[PDB]
DNA sequence: GTTGTAT
DNA sequence: GATCATACAAC
DNA sequence: GATCATACAACGT
DNA sequence: ACGTTGTAT
């Protein structure tokens, strides 16, 4: 088998606990919503195969930011760094680090925010990932866990549960993320309000 | 490679977060209670206050435990979120009536922020006590906090208007809040013209609540656009700067600005000034210096060549703002854009609820009371006689039912009877409960009385309204133009 | 300008001032009180906990409240100093027998910072109930906060020797103290060893107390400076890493590194390893590897073939940390002052405030058994002339006449006639009389034991060796750090 | 008076172009600049916040030293100048007050605050331009602050005087020296605790 | 840009 | 402690 | 929430 | 001259 023998400059992100590994089917990527569910996921992990990206605060809505904001942001940027996929016109799925890429954002309502913000991005800037079916989710049952916890539950292939993200129609997740997302309020306002059962 | 894995659709999870977000962050964060004015942080930080005992008798405790006890008990968030919640109702130009009163530096209307949390303590205003009176006679509804190892009221007493009184805002998810503070006196006098008269209209309440009344002051011109907020929820009036162009012992002009627009820093209108006048658009001015002091509030002199046009400039340059009303509220769970009357209307609604459930649990305490007095003259009308009974008596069980059998009595009177002091079996003692009890008989007839009667409801709450108006109330600080 | 201006010359001012900061910092913040090894922010952080009921019986609370309250009653400092505190008395490596029991991400000894404050939750540990059992029996004296509305211990009881068995650190003004954890029992043995033999020599010490016990474990190379260290209060040791040779599937030597030195990060040398490695400053090294998983350290270092991996140890003893060294400046505020004490002073100063806690918890008990004896002795002559009481509590108006007449009738006290005044009618039942007496005789039994006890300082001696070595009993761990000359 | 219009990001600047009654006060930390800048008579008095410890310039190097920020800051406001440039008659204030916490750390920050103006401001301090506030600090209102310690008609001040310069410069050394022993050697000589 | 609850 | 990006809606 | 500079002693590199 | 350790600004 093929690993890692330190010593390289990878020159990948100061953060990101990257795995022992160089096997891009084997690997995985945690994306982490802060450094508080960081410490936990980078220290219990298996860190033989499992990588930990964490992303701070509530990332960049790329539908509602120009494209000068998206390639100055410094989270994409890590994240794509992280991934070692290219941007846009260079985009090479067949050259990817983690063919693994674990949405674990936190298990409150602001998570599922990240986890949306995330999609967006992962949809409209990395679709060949979500569409060769690299990109899943964490189901748990995070700061505020254990080591063992963590691991034990949610991260151990053994007894963790997973969700692929697979794309049904093409036409109507364009047109969620035009809504959910896009500049156009109204229509969001109705989704809001005939769509939530209070 | 995982052994148990499940496919999610794209569309339904982003469906499902989103839906979830949205709607935690619209009837759980960003918008306040139609009822009491106030979104979640700021409810929890007044219980917080109130079990911490800060009220405005006790003195002041530190900002590190206040905040400390509030996350920890029912605010399931940051530090400093809740700390910049407690700063802002604590600055009189924040809130039109302060909900809290700080020792500190709690920031200054030049945009400066408050002090670290170990250098500034706090209490609750005096006001605020209203927000909270009788919180502890079941006025309010609980619900376990977060953590399910406490419990926190879902809406407050709230005597007086806070939605109105201090305005709301404003963002949250497809939809947003915006509604200006109100003085105190007008907006008690308006729930009071809706109790009398329910036929009224926008007009004739308008007659006793002019518009806004902001805590900084200044001027709004026009009430066309007031009239329309007030009748649809949503609307526009402009706001200008109080000012006045003084005259200088060198025997010229000196255009003084003495109150500043809501929400405007004067140092940023300062900064923005310079950086127009460094651009050849105001010309004129020789000199912009700031003389605000502790004691009152910014001196912008001009030269010969026209006072009048460069302030005339200095206001259609920035000093001149939109407000925009937009009066959204949460009202029975689900989010509303509400007019005056329909928040008179729910704020009247609440205080009959709270008055009610308040007069409720005063009849039963005192009935409880008079049942077990009942028991306890009973029992010194025959001392001697119940303390043969104990004295004959094992073990407690056996002497209750005996009391019980022979004196008629319920469980609570006998266990009463049982849990008396030898000190109140005296002499005076027995007359002072007979007074007691009387006393009592009088209070719970009066008290059914106005649980018969509405209209005594409704009289009540006009009454304590009406003292909550003359003990805070201010003069009007905003003055109306056309 | 002014009006009325002082004048200040520049050297008084500086004297001063920093005699102030210096004292404050020497005498209230770097260093620990000898008598339960504990520094101001500790000692607030424990009795805070106390307060707050998060003993270990009582759920968890949120770190964010024991912060605060610490810092609201007793810590007038910054937030993130104590929950730093608290967190780092919650670390297994950083504390040889932890005094926080938390929840959450509470920091990794790769140097991972612990969690914000809203996510982790904490309470005390089973054995800090032991640094505040007694607490409330007047056995440690007690001052006013900063803000003079609430009150804390100067001292804690500290019913373990937490001074050598945690350790201490650090940096003050003018002085700076370094003492290493040592082992419970060990301690303890010793201990006792010094309240039986007080002739005993510092190797007779030695033979219980063989030397420091880090938290991490580890290698120590050379006793004579724990001797040295032991019999002065100064000295230096050296320590290395268990570490071991094995060999790959591949046939070629490959270093091992089990257990690193005390406060020593695991990470930091990997880095330190690597920079060595890519400057050829340090050659036969294949691969570093961190194999360390949630269950042990295992630091892995693969050397080339037709290379020594015993020459890239010591290599690696010698340029990285490895291998370190540990400085004994066993310094502790005494009696109000800075000292530089022996091992030997340190446990006579522990064994000292212990007879101190073990007599004033006796004294109280005492006092409080006797109150209630009395108080019973009233309740017993009353319950016997129940009908005369009756009597003159009934032709009584006033309360303070009936307390008078009772008093003059039956040659009672204040207290005791106010406790009859004050009894609930369902304790004139037949079958109250006898509870109270037994519970009087069982008094009467108490108050004879602890007056012997107060009366015989063998027994205090005896007590406090048997709660020892109860302690002992309940918390001693195995040695972790082997000593090796 | 100034006229503002013109071109530190701390540092809120007073109003009045004069070096003979101006003053600066420097205060620790944004928490005591909110107060001391919401009550401090904006035309001849400017506040300068002084973020964490300032340098031990006795124990660091001139790489250090001038490495700085918060020293840089205190230069820039002064106009003074550093080293062979210091100009005494191009201060912007006549008055240099330490304006330091009521706590011991405030009197630590007053010690080294007072080390960088002897050793590197030494012109101003022998020209009676440093004085000492005297406070009964964040945790004070505004009007607090102005009516206690920063009003000059009422308020007490320390003017900052240098006798023998010789016994200065051994005080300075010995306090704030690279040598820890003699350190150790005053504290247990000038110090009582029981 | 800025407003205020949030990560 | 101070200082940094950003979601969200509406001028 | 994450990072950033500093006092202070003592040792190291 | 730097780093590194733990309570502080
Ligand atoms: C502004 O001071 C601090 C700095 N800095 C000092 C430097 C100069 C100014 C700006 N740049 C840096 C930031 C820092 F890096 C960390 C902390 C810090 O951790 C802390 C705390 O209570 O935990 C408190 N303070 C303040 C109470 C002193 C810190
Ligand atoms: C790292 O997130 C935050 C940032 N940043 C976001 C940027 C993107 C990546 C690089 N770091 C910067 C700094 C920020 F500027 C402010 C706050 C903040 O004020 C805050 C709070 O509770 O008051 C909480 N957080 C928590 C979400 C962690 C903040
Ligand atoms: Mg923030
Ligand atoms: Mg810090």
């Amino acid at each position: 088998k093929h690993m890692k023998s330190g010593l390289e400059i990878s020159n990948l992100p100061g953060k990101l606990a990257d795995c022992s590994s160089n096997n891009p089917a084997e690997t995985e990527l945690f994306i982490v919503e802060g450094d508080s569910a960081g410490g936990s996921a980078k220290s219990g992990r298996n860190r033989e195969f499992q990588a930990i990206l964490p992303i701070r605060g509530k990332i960049l809505n790329v539908e509602k930011a120009s494209m000068d904001k998206i390639l100055a942001n410094e989270e994409i940027r890590s994240l794509f760094t992280a991934m070692g996929t290219g941007f846009g016109a260079e985009f090479d799925v067949s050259k990817a680090r983690y063919q693994k890429l674990v949405l674990m954002t936190d298990a409150d309502v602001d998570g599922a925010h990240i986890r949306t913000l995330l999609l967006t991005l992962i949809y409209r800037y990395m679709k060949p990932i979500l569409e060769a079916g690299y990109v899943y989710i964490a189901q748990p049952p995070l700061g505020e866990m254990d080591d063992h916890q963590l691991w034990e539950t949610t991260m151990d292939p053994e007894h963790r549960l997973m969700a692929r993200v697979s794309v049904d129609d093409a036409a109507e997740a364009d047109k969620i993320f035009d809504m959910l997302m896009g500049d156009r309020v109204e229509p969001r306002r109705e989704f809001i309000e005939e769509n939530a059962v209070y | 490679q995982d052994k148990n894995l499940v496919n999610v659709n794209l569309t339904k999870e982003m469906k499902a977060s989103f839906i979830d977000y949205a709607m935690s962050v619209i009837v759980a964060r960003a918008l306040p209670d139609v009822r009491d004015g106030l979104k979640p942080v700021h409810r929890r930080i007044l219980y917080g206050m109130n079990e911490l005992g800060v009220t405005p008798d006790k003195p002041h405790k530190k900002s590190a435990r206040i905040t400390g006890d509030v996350m920890g008990k029912y605010h399931p968030h940051g530090d400093s979120s809740i700390y910049e919640a407690m700063v802002r109702m604590a600055q009189w130009w924040s809130y039109r009536y302060m909900l809290v009163d700080g020792h500190g530096n709690f920031g200054s209307m030049d945009g400066d922020s408050a002090a670290a949390q170990r250098y500034t303590e706090a209490r609750m205003s005096k006001i605020a006590l209203e927000m909270l009176r009788d919180i502890n006679k079941n006025t309010v509804d609980f619900v376990d906090n977060y953590d399910a190892n406490e419990r926190e009221p879902l809406v407050l007493p709230a005597r007086f208007p806070n939605l109105l009184v201090n305005g709301a805002t404003g963002i949250a998810v497809g939809m947003a809040t915006n509604i200006p503070p109100h003085n105190l006196g007008e907006t008690i006098d308006a729930v009071k013209l809706v109790m009398d008269n329910p036929e009224v209209t926008t007009k004739d309440l308008m007659e006793v609540l002019p518009g806004p009344d902001f805590p900084t002051g200044a001027l709004v011109m026009g009430k066309s656009g007031i009239h329309k907020a007030y009748e649809t929820g949503k609307g526009s009036i402009v706001l200008r700067s109080r000012t006045e162009i003084e005259t200088t012992k060198t025997g010229r002009e000196r255009i003084v600005v003495t109150e500043f627009p809501y929400m405007v820093n004067k140092t940023k209108v300062h900064e923005h000034i310079v950086r127009l006048v460094q651009e050849k658009r105001i010309e004129g001015i020789t000199a912009v210096r700031d003389e605000s002091n502790r004691e009152g509030v910014f001196v912008i002199e001009v030269k010969r060549d026209s006072a009048n046009v460069i302030l005339n400039n200095l206001f259609k340059m920035t000093m001149q703002t939109n407000f925009g009303f937009n009066m959204l509220a949460i009202q029975n769970g689900i989010p509303k854009i509400l007019s005056l009357r329909q928040i008179l209307d729910a704020y009247i609604e609440h205080q009959k609820e709270v008055v009610v459930r308040r007069t409720r649990f005063d009849k039963e305490k005192a009935e409880a009371r008079a049942h077990i007095l009942e028991g306890l003259l009973i029992a010194l009308d025959h001392i001697d006689e119940v303390i043969r009974i104990i004295r004959a008596s094992e073990t407690d069980a056996e002497a209750q039912a005996e009391l019980m059998s022979k004196f008629k009595l319920s469980e609570r009177q006998s266990q009463a009877i049982l849990d008396m002091r030898l000190r109140r079996l005296t002499g005076l003692e027995r007359d002072k409960i007979q007074s007691e009890y009387d006393d009592l008989l009088a209070l719970i007839a009066d008290l059914a009385d106005i649980l018969a009667k509405p209209e005594r409801v409704s009289q009540i709450i006009k009454d304590e309204l009406d003292e909550v108006k003359r003990k805070f109330s201010d003069k009007r600080r905003t003055e109306l133009m056309v």
